[PDB]
Parts: structure tokens; C-alpha cells; sequence
């Protein structure tokens, strides 16, 4: 094939693109001793599909009169290789001067001219953090189709970072609203051993205290089935959860971690609970294909509602065919893209097509940049103010208050560079011969539940709540990972409660007696 | 000027001469952020002077780089602001252009090594760039543990122990004096969150319990605060007031504490042990708050003192200037001269490490060096191997990039003409041990050790019953007749006597009975 040649195209304004368009062998994991070129010989289809989405968006924009009339939009794409060094090389090339392979250390950039107008950012949060500082120093507008870490919202450190996938905070807010709706006030929270694994739990624990939910228990779970000591940790976690009298569990972990935990729970039986999933662990094939999943109980989770791109697969097939055509030569950034075969991947992976709405997110990012440029040029339906060349820092002023029409949706960037988005709530009916998912409700900044469609193990809603208030005759004693709720104790006869918020009960004197829950003694 | 010294080989230097916790990270009206707006820092200027003195020493010492002139190119980072342009300037060619290339092995950058920033965020941000070229970066005061990852940071080394050792020193100090019950206060930034989380992790396994962990607002000394922030501070101080834990561990910058302690002063709070982290353990400015001495006992974790001869006398292209630094230093001159040179030694040893590595790289003799075009990756390769004594201490980097300097616990003193920061204990990191705990002047009447525990130890034969979350918190209950409590078998439930034995209302063992 001749396909690596097609990741660059001419135009009046050029978009940069960082994609997971390659990978490196494990031998690269050692400490580098000499600054030689890092090999990235290992193919990645995900990056290919994302780059094709960007190309399709730019082609649509170049054909229509609705955006940027009478001028051509260009691009050139690079592989991040999931490697910070290669990513840094790519970004430094992006900020180099027009027509030159070098970047300037000036003090004043009042007439500097870098070669790209905007950069469509990387697929992972680590590289997003690494590149965002650099890009946002220069006020280069950057748009990420997948970087959900909350830390990226900070406008002080990332003044020019935008994304078209919601932050994790919105998903956890939806979960918290779901917990409030059923008054599932007393909960246990689990996550993976990795950074994301407790970043999620930190955000959830911060959210819970602001709204009442009592995080009774916290912990991390491994994704390493062979690690016997960490399996000891998971056994301890499950015994603790069972001992806590909790009935609802929030589980932010990765798919394999949940698979391990649930398999162990199957074998030693555990007890049924309500498990609340995450975009990471949802529609999980391995988890749903458990031998006897019924021992788990109810399973729920929120999932993003990305719009359709019906023409995408035919576009990919068409362009792979064109890359196979020997005449098309008349028309590396990816070494294996020229080797990879046509049929099986492009068919099967797009039939298997998480991937779909990230493709849509890339498309929407391209459209966001195009609409921002359209506003900045103040284009008419047939005019633009082309007397000047728009510098990147001039887009940034116009990108915060825009709205862009991605396909059928209308979208905006909020004050923190995060898009408005809505979720479906999906629940597992596990009792059919194979488990089935149903859309129990939706979240659009507020939660709507179709109560009539849900199922429960006892045909009645499970409960976990703990008391916070107590009667004037009841002693209060703290419980919870935080001091959020109290289990009331009715003081026994022969003792009295001296005042309604004391934490102990006092015996009566020998000449006196008292009934239960009394505040006083009688002779 | 003080920031520039031409020579055959140039060291890059990044110091926080001016700092504000809230600042412009990005281009300001499309010009590099102006640093001199953000007040001025005594310790940062002191460390810059330490580097300058080190290079002057090396140029005087004919035995270390004979006939080779060593120079420096010093640029002041501004905490997290002004991080990128200094790196671009250091890596660029003589005409301030940096070419992008596939392979950099033959590329001669302006400087051969960077004496990196004092703070963790800047250190990692700079290391991201410098790993591309494998230009060595020696860091003097960043304690974050993530810097030990040599996959992420192949070119980063340190002349100071890691955060783990500081937290270990804290924990062992608390265990020695039997403080089971403590409070942790953290700043609203990465430093406080990370260090507080690390302390929590290490505390969980050692039998110490935390009353609460509380976040301070990011105020500034010369900034008038809102009523909301004033009420926030009042809330924190009131929560301190009503708590039984009289040991407080503070993970905060110095700037954010000025308002805090002032509040604590006007609230009439007294009688606590304040454990300072190295971020403010030896700050002259906070020490000069003369009435602060009424708030209790002030202890801090810091680097060991290594006196540098001649540095005391020595102390008597945008963002390469400071105006107020000299005037500020002259006022604290006496306190600095009476203080031990603690982090200054990290800076000194970093410069000498670069000097020795370059001395080896040039194949230089006692008498002469064959000057050669140095490419920084070879100098990094050499820096990994240096092994020498500078001032009675062996300077070498462990496989994870740290020099194992001793840590010390210090008590603040407000007498004058003797040391502001007295050394009361010494922590050896290669042994993981706290040792030589000397006399401490407590705030108590007869100088008794101040106590903090959730509850008193039970009487003999008396079983524990837990309360709340904390393992440390328990109440004592008598083992009623017929039951006994050998505390080495269990402490929360009594044993039962054999059929031929009985026990009194509370005892460790039974007696024979019909
Ligand atoms: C985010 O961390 C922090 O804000 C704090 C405070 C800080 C902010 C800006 C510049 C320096 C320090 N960092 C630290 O204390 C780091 C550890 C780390 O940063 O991991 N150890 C420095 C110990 C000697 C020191 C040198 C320079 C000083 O002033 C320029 C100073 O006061 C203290």
C-alpha cells in the first residue's frame, strides 16, 4: 500500500494531529544511554481509525460551503507511539516556524509564526498532561478526543486545553445522583491499583461528602491474577465489605480486575449486592461471560451517548482500496500502514466497533477547530477577512464561547474546556439465558429513571442507608470512612441519657430506676 | 553580572528567586512572564550564591579542571511559571534556534549540564524536555518519589534524600516519644496532597492514628484576604482548639503559613508540637515572627549541616536579573551566618559532581586537559560513575539517582548569637534509622515530654474495646470473675478459666476452685 504518504495534505491553515498510530517493542523499556531514534515498528489499528476520522472530517469541511468558504484546510499527522520522547519531538516540530525545522527561544513572540494552527491532542492522559504544559505556554489551542483526567480542567496550568470527551467528574456526578435517587446512602467504593484507579476514588469520595453519601469502605483491587498476596488483599476487602453491612458497591476498576474479583466471589459465594460500574468496566465481555454470574447480584452503569457516523466504514474501505491502487501513486509517519492487509482488519474491527464515540469525538474536534477559525475570520457565506493570517493565540480567544454542529449534535466548550454531554443508564437483566442490557434511564445534567423497567432480586428495591439523626433518647456513635453517619443505640433500662447528643449513657443511682431510652431516673 | 560567566563549558542553573503560588504560567501578552513581580525569596538567592561560589572554587582549584574554565548560565524559574523558555534557551544554538532532528548524538547544546529547579513540578517538566537530548539534570531539593523512575526520567539525578526518608524520620520521631494521636495540615497543591498521602500510607502500618487531615487555603502574605478565607482559617484553628491531638504535622510552603500562624496567635491557641516539613523547616522569615515562640515547640525535618569554609564570607536572556535580592539578604545575613549550610551543600555537591564527571570525560591529567567537544549524553554517562569525598562525605549516586545525605530533626530557637535551628536528632538513610536524639526544650512546666494518645493504657487484666474508626482508640473493661486476660494471647476479650479454676473481678490468671 501507499498510505503513510497520505497523513499529510496541503492547505492554507494546517491542523496538527497526535495519534496512537504506532507502538514499540518491549526492548525499548530499558534506560536510554544514547539519544538515537526510537523504533516504533509495531502496528496499531486504533490510531489508523482515529486518523481516518480526522481525514474524513477535514474532507467534509473542504467540500461544504457551510464552513470556511473559499479556502482550503490542511493537516499533517504524527504517531505518539505512546512514548513521551517521540510525542515531544512531534510537538516541537509542530511549534517550529513555518518553512523551517527549528524552534526559537525568543523572549517576545509578538510576530512568531508556527507551522500549525491547532493540535488535535493525544489519546492518553499522561501524554495529554506532558504536551499540555508545552502547548499552553505558547497558547496553542489543543483539542483532545480522549483525555478525561480531572487535573486537565485547571485553566491556570492548562489555559489552552480542550477536550470532546467529558471528564471523569461528570460520570461520578451521574453515579452520585443515582445513589441519591434511591437513597443508597451507605456504600463501599473500590478501584484499581493504578493512578486512575484511585484518582477516581478520590473524586468520588470528595463528591460524596458534599451530598451525604457515606463512603463506608474504601480499597484498591489488583489486575494481576497471579499475585497471591494481592489476592489476599482482595479476600480481606471482600470480608470487610461483607462485615460492613453495606448493600451497594461502587467499582471504578479495570475490566480484568473486576473479572478476578468477581470470579473469586463466585467460587466462595459472597453475598448479593448492587454493583455500580464505570465507562472503563461496562458492557464488559469477560465479566458478563462469567460461569454463574447470578451470585453477583444487580449490575448498573452510565455510558456516553455518541452520535452515529454511518458513512465511516465505507470511507475507510474506499481509502484502503485507493491506497492499494497502483495508479493512485500519482496523487515514516507509520511504517506498517504500507504493509498492513486490506480485508480482515478493516472488516472485523469496524464490525466489532468505546471506539465508535471516540471516532466521533475526533470528528467533533476537527469541526470545533474549523468553526472557531470560521468565527475568527468572521466569514460570510461567501466572504472571509483573508487580509491576515490567523495566529494560534487568536483562535483561543474565540474558542471558549463558540458552538459547533458536529453532525446532528450541537456542542459547546464550557468555562473549563469541557463539552456538554449526556449519558444513558444501563442495567443488566442477568436472568435470561444470556445477560441483556436495558436503558433504565438517562443523565442530562439531571437524572431521569424509567422505574417501570427495572428488575430487583427480591422484586423490591435494595437498601443500605444509615441513620444520621437520632431520637433525643438515643445515643450516637460514629461510623464510616469519614464521620458522616451514626448508628443510634437505645440505652438500656437502669441508665439514662443526660443530654440528647451525649456519646454515652449514664447509670442511675441505687435509689432509682429507669425504663429504656429514658433521659431521667425515677425512685 | 552575577547570572553570567563565560567559559569553555557552561552549566545551566534554575533557581526560584521570585515565587508566587498563584501566577501566570502562560505567555503574558505574548511575552515571557515577568518574574520580578513575585516578591523575592531569600533561600533561592542563597542557593544561587552557593552555585556561584562552587564554580569560583572550581576555577581556583587548579587540581580539578587544570586550564579549563568553567562557566554558568543562570536563569530564575518562578515556581511553575517560566519553565519552558529557560530549557529552549539552554538547548538552542548560538543564534537561539533549536533544530529538530531524528538523532541528536552529535548535537552540541549551549550548556553541558543543568542544576535543576528546587521544586518537583518544575523538575519533572524540565526533565521531560531534557530526556529527549539526554542532557544531565542534577536536582538539589526535589524530594518527590516519582523521580526515582529512570524509565520516565533517564537523565535526572539528585543530591538529596527522597520524600520516603523524610516521612520515615517523622514517623520514627513520633514513635520514639510515643505520639499515637496526631493532626496533619496540608497545602492546596501537589506537594501537600502527595506528602500527606505518603504520611498516611506509612502511618497506617505503624500504629499511629490521625485525628484529621485539613487543607489550608492558598493565601499570600501581602494580600488582604476575603471574609470567606478568614472564616476558613478560623474554622481550621477552632478544629485544632477542640481536638485532643497536640501534635501537628504541616506540609505547606512558607508563603501560605504566614496568615495561618497569625490567626493561631490571635486565637490564643498554645501547647502543641509543630512538625515542619523541609519546605518551611529552616525558613528565616517565619522564624523572625518573634511571638510565634508562644505557640509551642517547633520541630522540623531538614538536611544535615555541612559547614562550607569561605561561603559565609562570599555571601557578604530574559528573567536574568534581580534588584531586591541583595537588600533582602543583607537583613537576614546574621541569621544565615548562624544557620548551618544545609541545602547549600546539595547545590555545592551537585556542581562538584558535574566538575568531576567533566574532569573524567576529558581524560584530564593532574596537569592538563585535552579540550574536546563534549556531547551531554557522555557527561551523563560519566556522572553516573563519580565517587569522591568533598567535605568528609562520600558523594555517589545509587542506582536510582540519589546521594544518601543524612537528615536531621531540628528545634527552633529564639536566642541570638547562637544557632537558630539546633540539631536534636540525626537520621541515617542507608540504615533507615533515627539516632542520637539530644535534649529538647519542651513547653511543659518541668520540661516533661508532651503527650498525645487517643486514650490511656488500661489497667492490668483489663480488656480493650474499640471506638470509632481508629485502631488507637479504645475503652477499658474489666474481665469479670471466671475470666482472665493474658494480654500476650489477646487484649480485646478475656480467656475463660478451666473447670477446676476461677478468677477474681480482674486478674491475669485463675486460681484453683472446687
Ligand atoms: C510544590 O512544592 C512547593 O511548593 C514547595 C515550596 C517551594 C515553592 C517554590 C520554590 C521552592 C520551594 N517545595 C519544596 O519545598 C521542595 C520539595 C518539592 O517541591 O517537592 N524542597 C525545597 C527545599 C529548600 C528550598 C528551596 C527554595 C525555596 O524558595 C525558593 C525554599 O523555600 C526552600
Amino acid at each position: 500500500l501507499c498510505l503513510s504518504q497520505q497523513f499529510k495534505a496541503q492547505g492554507d491553515y494546517i491542523l496538527g494531529g497526535l495519534f496512537p498510530l504506532g507502538s514499540t517493542e518491549e526492548a525499548t523499556l530499558n534506560q536510554r544511554t544514547q539519544p538515537n531514534s526510537i523504533p516504533c515498528n509495531r502496528f496499531s489499528p486504533l490510531g489508523l481509525f482515529l486518523a481516518m476520522a480526522m481525514k474524513m472530517a477535514v474532507e467534509e469541511i473542504n467540500n461544504g460551503s457551510a464552513l470556511l468558504p473559499g479556502l482550503r484546510l490542511g493537516y499533517d499527522l504524527f504517531d505518539t507511539c505512546s512514548e513521551p520522547v517521540v510525542t515531544m519531538k512531534s510537538s516541537l516540530m509542530f511549534l517550529a516556524k513555518v518553512g523551517s525545522q527549528s524552534i526559537a527561544a525568543y523572549c517576545n513572540y509578538t510576530q512568531y509564526q508556527p507551522r500549525v494552527l491547532a493540535v488535535i491532542g493525544p489519546h492518553s492522559s499522561e501524554l495529554a498532561l506532558i504536551t499540555g504544559k508545552f502547548f499552553s505556554f505558547f497558547l496553542m489551542p489543543q483539542v483532545s478526543y480522549s483525555a478525561s483526567m480531572d487535573r486537565l480542567s485547571d485553566r491556570e496550568t492548562f489555559p489552552s486545553f480542550f477536550r470532546t470527551v467529558p471528564s471523569d467528574r461528570v460520570q461520578l456526578q451521574a453515579v452520585v445522583t443515582l445513589l441519591q435517587n434511591f437513597s443508597w446512602n451507605w456504600v463501599a467504593a473500590l478501584g484499581s491499583d493504578d493512578d486512575y484507579g484511585r484518582e477516581g476514588l478520590s473524586i468520588f469520595s470528595s463528591l460524596a461528602n458534599a451530598r451525604g453519601i457515606c463512603i463506608a469502605h474504601e480499597g484498591l483491587v489488583p489486575q494481576h491474577d497471579t499475585s497471591g498476596q494481592q489476592l489476599g488483599k482482595v479476600l480481606d476487602v471482600l470480608r470487610q465489605v461483607n462485615q460492613s453491612k453495606v448493600q451497594v458497591v461502587v467499582l471504578f476498576a479495570s475490566a480484568r480486575a473486576v473479572y478476578s474479583l468477581f470470579s473469586y466471589s463466585i467460587h466462595h459465594g459472597l453475598s448479593p449486592k448492587v454493583w455500580v460500574a464505570s465507562e472503563s468496566w461496562l458492557t464488559s465481555d469477560l465479566v458478563m461471560t462469567l460461569p454463574n454470574i447470578a451470585r453477583v447480584g444487580t449490575v448498573l452503569g452510565f455510558l456516553q451517548r455518541g452520535a452515529l457516523l454511518p458513512e465511516f466504514s465505507h470511507y475507510v474501505e474506499t481509502h484502503l482500496a485507493l491506497a492499494a491502487d497502483p495508479a493512485f501513486c500519482a496523487s515514516q509517519r507509520c511504517p506498517r500502514c504500507d504493509d498492513i492487509m486490506l480485508q480482515n482488519l478493516s472488516s472485523g474491527l469496524l464490525q466489532n466497533l468505546q471506539l465508535h464515540h471516540q471516532i466521533f469525538a475526533t470528528y467533533a474536534a476537527v469541526y470545533s477547530v474549523a468553526q472557531a477559525l470560521h468565527n475568527t475570520l468572521q466569514c460570510n457565506v461567501s466572504h472571509c477577512h483573508v487580509s491576515e493570517h490567523v495566529l494560534p493565540w487568536q483562535l483561543l480567544e474565540n474558542m471558549y464561547n463558540m458552538s459547533f454542529h458536529a453532525r446532528d449534535l450541537t456542542l459547546q466548550f464550557d468555562a473549563e474546556g469541557n463539552v456538554d454531554m449526556e449519558y444513558d443508564l444501563k442495567m443488566w437483566v442477568w436472568q435470561s439465558p444470556t445477560p441483556v442490557l436495558h436503558t433504565v434511564g438517562t443523565f442530562n445534567g439531571t437524572l431521569q429513571l424509567q422505574q417501570s423497567k427495572m428488575y430487583w432480586p427480591g422484586n423490591q428495591v435494595p437498601v443500605s442507608q444509615c441513620s444520621r439523626q437520632c431520637k433525643d433518647g438515643q445515643v450516637r456513635r460514629v461510623k464510616g470512612f469519614h464521620s458522616c453517619c451514626y448508628d443510634c443505640v437505645d440505652c438500656k433500662a437502669g441508665s439514662y441519657r443526660k443530654h440528647p447528643d451525649d456519646f454515652t449513657c449514664t447509670p442511675c443511682n441505687q435509689d432509682q430506676w429507669s425504663p429504656e431510652k429514658s433521659t431521667a431516673c425515677l425512685p | 553580572s552575577d547570572f553570567y560567566l563565560p567559559g569553555d563549558y557552561l552549566l545551566g542553573g534554575l533557581f526560584s528567586l521570585h515565587a508566587n503560588m498563584k501566577g501566570i504560567v502562560h505567555l503574558n501578552f505574548l511575552q515571557v512572564p515577568m518574574c520580578k513581580e513575585y516578591e523575592v525569596k531569600v533561600i533561592g538567592y542563597n542557593l544561587m550564591q552557593a552555585m556561584r561560589f562552587a564554580v569560583e572554587e572550581i576555577n581556583n582549584d587548579s587540581s580539578l579542571l587544570p586550564g579549563v574554565l568553567l562557566g554558568y548560565e543562570i536563569v530564575d524559574v518562578c515556581y511553575i511559571s517560566n519553565n519552558v523558555q529557560p530549557v529552549l534557551y539552554f538547548l538552542a544554538h548560538e543564534d537561539n534556534l533549536l533544530p529538530i532532528q531524528e538523532d541528536y548524538s552529535n548535537y552540541s547544546s549551549r550548556v553541558v549540564a543543568v542544576i535543576g529547579p528546587d521544586n518537583s513540578e518544575s523538575v519533572m517538566t524540565v526533565a521531560n524536555f531534557l530526556s529527549l537530548f539526554l542532557l544531565p539534570q542534577i536536582t538539589y531539593s526535589a524530594i518527590s518519589d516519582e523521580l526515582r523512575d529512570k524509565v520516565r526520567f533517564p537523565a535526572l539525578l539528585r543530591t538529596t534524600p527522597s520524600a520516603d526518608h523524610h516521612i520515615e524520620a517523622m514517623v520514627q520521631l513520633m514513635l520514639h516519644f510515643r505520639w499515637n494521636w496526631i493532626i496533619v495540615l496540608v497545602s492546596n497543591d501537589t506537594y501537600g496532597r502527595d506528602n500527606g498521602q505518603l504520611l498516611g500510607e506509612r502511618v497506617a502500618r505503624r500504629g499511629i492514628c490521625i485525628a484529621f487531615q485539613e487543607t489550608l487555603p492558598t493565601l499570600q502574605p501581602n494580600q488582604n484576604m476575603t471574609s470567606e478565607e478568614r472564616q476558613r482559617l478560623v474554622t481550621i484553628v477552632d478544629k485544632l482548639q477542640q481536638s485532643t491531638a497536640r501534635v501537628v504535622v504541616v506540609f505547606s510552603p512558607d508563603l501560605t503559613l504566614y496568615h495561618f500562624f497569625n490567626e493561631v496567635l490571635r486565637q490564643n491557641f498554645t501547647g502543641a508540637v509543630w512538625i515542619a516539613s523541609e519546605s518551611w523547616a529552616i525558613d528565616p522569615v517565619l522564624h523572625n515572627l518573634t511571638e510565634l515562640r508562644h505557640l509551642g515547640t517547633f520541630l522540623g525535618i531538614t538536611i544535615q549541616s555541612v559547614p562550607i569554609p569561605g561561603f559565609s564570607e562570599f555571601r557578604e536572556t530574559c528573567n536574568q536579573e534581580c534588584d531586591n535580592c541583595l537588600n533582602a539578604t543583607l537583613s537576614f545575613n546574621t541569621i544565615l551566618r548562624l544557620s548551618g549550610e544545609r541545602v547549600v551543600y546539595s547545590v555545592y555537591s551537585a556542581v562538584y559532581a558535574v566538575a568531576h564527571a567533566l574532569h573524567s570525560l576529558l581524560g584530564c591529567d593532574k596537569s592538563t586537559c585535552t579540550k574536546r567537544v563534549v556531547y551531554p549524553w557522555q557527561l551523563l554517562e560519566e556522572i553516573w560513575k563519580v565517587n569522591f569525598t568533598l567535605l568528609d562525605h562520600q558523594i555517589f549516586f545509587d542506582p536510582q539517582g540519589d546521594v544518601a545525605l543524612h537528615l536531621e530533626i531540628v528545634q527552633w530557637q529564639w536566642d541570638r548569637s547562637q544557632n537558630p535551628f539546633q540539631s536534636v536528632a540525626s537520621y541515617y538513610p542507608l540504615q533507615r534509622q533515627l539516632k542520637n536524639i539530644q535534649d529538647i526544650s519542651w513547653h511543659t512546666i518541668n520540661n516533661t515530654i508532651p503527650m498525645s494518645m487517643c486514650s490511656k493504657r488500661c489497667q492490668s487484666g483489663q480488656k480493650k474495646k474499640p471506638v470509632g474508626i481508629h485502631v488507637c482508640c479504645f475503652e477499658c473493661i474489666d474481665c469479670l470473675p471466671g475470666t482472665f486476660l493474658n494480654h500476650t494471647e489477646d487484649e480485646y476479650e478475656c480467656q475463660a478459666c478451666p473447670n477446676n479454676e476461677w478468677s477474681y473481678q480482674s486478674e491475669t490468671s485463675c486460681f484453683k476452685r472446687q
